[PDB]
């Protein structure tokens, strides 16, 4: 029985919710978020500790 | 008294009723940890200037057990990385039912993984 | 029957997503231009070793006041480090050993940790007896705890194991909104910097991105065919890097629903078992199961440099909550902290 | 497990009880002694045994003391 | 006293009521290995890495007692092979006489080949 | 009365098992061949030196992946080593010193224990919480326990003293297969790689292969002259090599129903204590109740080598199921791995 069959029906009616608001997800397109992070990224290309290291004097980690 | 109680439990039938009466004497028994004897211990790894720190805070429901220093090769044999052991242990019962074993296989998979 | 059915209008559902993001699909820019130019390489170096540690560091977690980090070690210990000078503030024994989980609270009010004892302990910090007493063991939890956060001083979002991720209050002790989309074992977690949208990566290999407050799951990025090891969001929120065991990061954009670009490598092979951004997100922290570490640029994909030092897996990686260090707890039983 | 020579001598003194609880009598028999027995002579996968002995005591008790009374009057 | 409830049943030489007695008595002298019965020990050897392990693993039943550390040829103290004993502890029952502690000709055997 | 029949009855038919044998008796061809596959004298080094122990190493026994190995010492102790490693992965005490036994289960998730305590000791490597605990006291033999075989997780074959070899159901507590075939005290076991047949050793000196789905004694093989100390299956399981108390090694093959060879030197006087066959069935591994140990090539019936280093009598031999090197557990508190 595939009607019921332990409720299976009723994580299957789930997937297909889950797949049908995932495809109501309106798509943003690659190349915009690719610039959206080049942005981001280079707006925080100079304030980035990891990017240029903090002196050992001038770091919380060697005080 | 356990004997008691469980066989006044055993005349009540059901064999839920008898796991479930076995599982409270244990509780009884067991947060004391008398019988099932059960009890956790730990080593704190902790150097000289820390130690009153973590001895003065100590985690609640626990108790102070041994204290030993650690050979050392900097600071003339103390005040090392590694310079005294404190072990530290408390009277509970892990689980007042006395339950073991775990069904999850990646938990399995993972503490394997991390024996070696 | 009705499964049949389901089942079809489930693949249907699929192929239309997948062709949603195909149309979505464009030239990478960041990979394309080098006008942005390549991070280079960084000659990075330790400016403090949390040792202390003995047993091996499961998975450490930088505080949330960017001072004070928690290590999980594998014993059932856990080490709130002041990283700033190798100072153990605290030392809690837990009760429950093979500990990976460890949460601090965004003031170190409270820590929250789990294991495989099944049970979320939610220590009170400040206790003004000036001790380190547990405030509340929440119980109800299906498996393993796999992994914890804080959000709440009053809620903590608690993946599970077995392919459970629901969010618990603390005061009642009782969960706040079960998840049960996963199929796999919920075994990773993140958070969105925005604090409402945290990314569970299990054992399906299907990092399922949900919402809060929804109790139900929004997105899921399906790039991996391995475990997802382990999640970060990029510091927006906007998107997240998984990495699954396989070799393989990928980063995927919730504006897209898809995944950006792929940090596969043929010179490591190891699965990547745990991912970090930088503070600008621009560096790639790929924690290995290999005793090393590398960085990568994320916009390039290739490798900005590689942290060695260890003689175990980097089996968890953090940068500060605001981000100037990197701690990597690893499995040698100490943990290394790069600026 | 499996093995007969305790069997016999339980498996009498249980039927015997449960036919002292048909004789309406339990005041010199106590509950968990007969359920403890009921228990062991089941675990070790005898339990066809009582089955069986169930049915027929069951049986029993109808003919030796419903139907007598039934008819009597 | 369940040595007097153990006298009663003697003197009606009940032997299943003698054997529940001296099971009581054996549960007090488990749960009284500190009154003078039976109280079986241990050590352990390890180094501190798998010293954390074991006294973290430490059995339900055993407790630990002491530690101590054991002078290192290799450097001066830590990540030598001799670097802690671990004597350990557990309360164990002490049945009454008369039924245990029954030697064999073999295991006596075993036990003067082992003797040297 | 009748037992004179029976008697004679069981006379004649030795002599007619002795004639059978005797007529296939014919003369190995392994030792009129001595230039096939020769070894010469071969030296192994001890790379490894398992030194955790302080007191006698009575009986080792490896892990089934080869790498882990429980050692029982002397006092009342196991050491279940990393021999890859040299890290101790747990060291349990005993609630009984003098224990000779330990066994190490398929799943290598229990461990058991053979003493003096008349009691089958299994212990659980992996519980809810990790650690190492007591899973199940299997109590009821009438004797003691003088070596152990994990058959399954659930059953378990206990070589122990008054004549039994008794199976017993780990999970039930539960004897499962009486065995009262021997008169001596059965004191040795070996459990075939075919896992069908397990041959027990005892004081009787008749090596009693049972049959393990029956428990019927599928054959008793014959012609050592002391307590059997050691046996091991040939790596096909068609045949064991036997040590006694005496100064030979045989072997007994099951196809043939009688001792293919010998292995005895004037060289030695010791009863063999220990026996271990090599992968490709070619070493037998011979230890002594001298300070040293032995290989010899037995398919050329000649003494491959002497392995020595041991400064005291070598009262435990463990090859690798892999097959490339050997423990050595001697009574000296030093376990030698030799490769």
């Amino acid at each position: 029985m595939a009607s019921n069959n332990t409720a299976s029906i009723a994580q299957a009616r789930k997937l297909v919710e889950q797949l049908k608001m995932e495809a109501n997800i309106d798509r943003i397109k690659v190349s915009k978020a690719a610039a959206d992070l080049m942005a981001y990224c280079e707006a925080h290309a100079k304030e980035d500790p990891l990017l240029t290291p903090v002196p050992a004097s001038e770091n919380p980690f060697r005080e | 008294a356990e004997e008691g109680v469980l066989e006044e439990a055993e005349f009540y039938n059901i064999t839920s009723l008898i796991k479930l009466v076995k599982d409270k004497i244990r509780e009884r028994d067991s947060k004391t940890s008398q019988v099932p004897v059960k009890h956790v211990y730990r080593v704190l790894q902790c150097q000289e200037e820390e130690l009153t720190q973590m001895v003065s805070t100590m985690s609640d429901g626990w108790k102070f057990e041994q204290l030993v220093s650690i050979g050392s090769s900097y600071n003339y044999g103390n005040e090392d990385q590694a310079e005294f052991l404190c072990v530290v242990s408390k009277e509970l019962h892990n689980t007042p039912y006395g339950t073991a074993s775990e069904p999850s296989e990646k938990a399995k998979i993972l503490q394997e993984r991390g024996s070696r | 029957s009705e499964l049949d059915q389901l089942r079809q209008e489930a693949e249907q559902l699929k192929n239309q997503i997948r062709d949603a993001r195909k149309a979505c699909a464009d030239a990478t820019l960041s990979q394309i231009t080098n006008n942005i130019d390549p991070v280079g390489r960084i000659q990075m170096r330790t400016r403090r070793t949390l040792r202390g540690h003995l047993a091996k560091i499961y998975a450490m977690h930088w505080g949330t006041d960017s001072r004070l980090l928690v290590s999980a070690s594998q014993d059932g210990k856990l080490i709130i480090w002041d990283s700033y000078t190798t100072n153990k503030v605290h030392a809690i024994p837990l009760r429950s050993s093979w500990v990976m989980t460890c949460a601090y609270a965004p003031s170190g009010n409270y820590v929250a940790c789990g294991g495989l004892d099944n049970i979320c302990s939610i220590y009170n910090l400040k206790t003004r007896e000036g001790n380190v007493r547990v405030s509340r063991e929440l119980a109800g939890h299906t498996g393993y705890l796999s992994c914890c956060r804080f959000l709440d001083d009053n809620q903590i979002v608690t993946s599970s194991g077995d392919t459970t991720c629901a969010l618990w209050d603390i005061e009642t002790g009782q969960q706040t909104t079960t998840f049960t989309g996963h199929t796999g074992d919920v075994m990773s977690l993140s958070l969105a910097p925005d604090t409402r949208l945290f990314v569970s990566g299990a054992c399906d290999a299907s990092a399922k991105l949900w919402d809060v407050r929804e109790g139900m799951c929004r997105q899921t990025f399906t790039g991996h065919e391995s475990d997802i090891n382990a999640i970060c969001f990029f510091p927006n929120g906007n998107a997240f890097a998984t990495g699954s065991d396989d070799a393989t990061c990928r980063l995927f954009d919730l504006r897209a629903d898809q995944e950006l670009m792929t940090y596969s490598h043929d010179n490591i092979i190891c699965g990547i078992t745990s991912v970090s951004f930088s503070k600008s997100g621009r560096l790639l922290l790929a924690g290995y199961d290999d005793f090393n570490c590398n960085v990568w640029d994320a916009l390039k994909a290739d490798r900005a440099g590689v942290l060695a030092g260890h003689d175990n897996r980097v089996s968890c990686l953090g940068v500060t909550d605001d981000g100037m260090a990197v701690a990597t707890g690893s499995w040698d039983s100490f943990l290394k902290i790069w600026n | 497990t499996m093995d007969e020579k305790y069997v016999n001598s339980i498996w009498d003194l249980l039927k015997n009880a449960i036919q002292e609880i048909q004789r309406k009598n339990n005041s010199g028999l106590s509950f968990e002694e007969l359920y403890r027995n009921a228990y062991t002579m089941v675990l070790h996968k005898h339990g066809e045994k009582l089955y069986t002995g169930l049915r027929e005591v069951v049986t029993e008790h109808l003919i030796n003391k419903v139907r007598e009374d039934v008819l009597n009057s």
